[PDB]
């Protein structure tokens, strides 16, 4: 029997916490593998749907992205795909537009999503008022804290209603996360996810 | 199709090696 799995590209400004993220998923860590000639670490992360076991098979960057773009090696055969920025730091925002036309010249048209990562810091830059980018397209947009587990599956959940077609798709149960390293506090949780209400109503 | 034991991806019998990092087909 033939199993279910997805190539998906994590792609965003250094720094951001890509590695952080597809870390927090324990089986996909010590699973994960290298691919030695594009500089890349391959995580498996399997998830439980309601439907059965589907696997991302997560593209994680070795850095290159600091010092530029990265090659079709990587973006070759991507099914989906995450993009990631810091919200203490704008500029990563800001070329949020740089990768997504970057994928998808390689991409025609896959489903992305589009994180906000370090929410668990008090003081943040990217409100959701200025989350904007995702308006346009095909881009659903959720609020991270790599660090905390928050909202880590909600990216996946997404992708996977769309690459099975089924709007219905549940997971039946949370994989296993490496512990919160920092907290997340749930005032900033509820603060902010209403903050991401009273804008989707709005503008 | 099978898959390349050094990233995971799936590729074609057509295909001897890999489309995405050239690594060669066991
Ligand atoms: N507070 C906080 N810091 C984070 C989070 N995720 C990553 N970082 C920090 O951001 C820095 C870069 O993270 P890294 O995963 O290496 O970013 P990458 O370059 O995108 O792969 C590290 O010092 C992390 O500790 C998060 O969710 N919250
Ligand atoms: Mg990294
Ligand atoms: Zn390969």
């Amino acid at each position: 029997e033939p199993q279910v799995q997805f190539k998906l590209v994590l792609v965003g400004d250094g720094g951001t916490g890509k590695t952080t993220f597809v870390k927090r998923h324990l089986t996909g860590e010590s699973e994960k593998k290298y691919v030695a000639t594009l500089g890349v670490e391959v995580h498996p992360l399997v998830f439980h749907t309601n439907r059965g076991p589907i696997k991302f098979n997560v593209w994680d960057t070795a850095g290159q992205e600091k010092f530029g773009g990265l090659r079709d090696g990587y973006y070759i055969q991507a099914q989906c795909a995450i993009i990631m920025f810091d919200v203490t730091s704008r500029v990563t925002y800001k070329n949020v537009p740089n990768w997504h036309r970057d994928l998808v010249r390689v991409c025609e048209n896959i489903p992305i999503v589009l994180c906000g990562n370090k929410v668990d810091i008090k003081d943040r830059k990217v409100k959701a008022k200025s989350i904007v980018f995702h308006r346009k397209k095909n881009l659903q947009y959720y609020d991270i804290s790599a660090k905390s587990n928050y909202n880590f599956e909600k990216p996946f959940l997404w992708l996977a209603r769309k690459l099975i077609g089924d709007p219905n798709l549940e997971f039946v149960a949370m994989p296993a996360l490496a512990p919160p390293e920092v907290v997340m506090d749930p005032a900033l949780a509820a603060q902010y996810e209403h903050d991401l209400e009273v804008a989707q109503t709005t503008a | 199709s099978w898959q390349c034991d050094t990233c995971l991806l799936q590729n074609k019998v057509t295909d001897n090696k890999c489309i995405a990092c050239q690594a060669a087909k066991l």
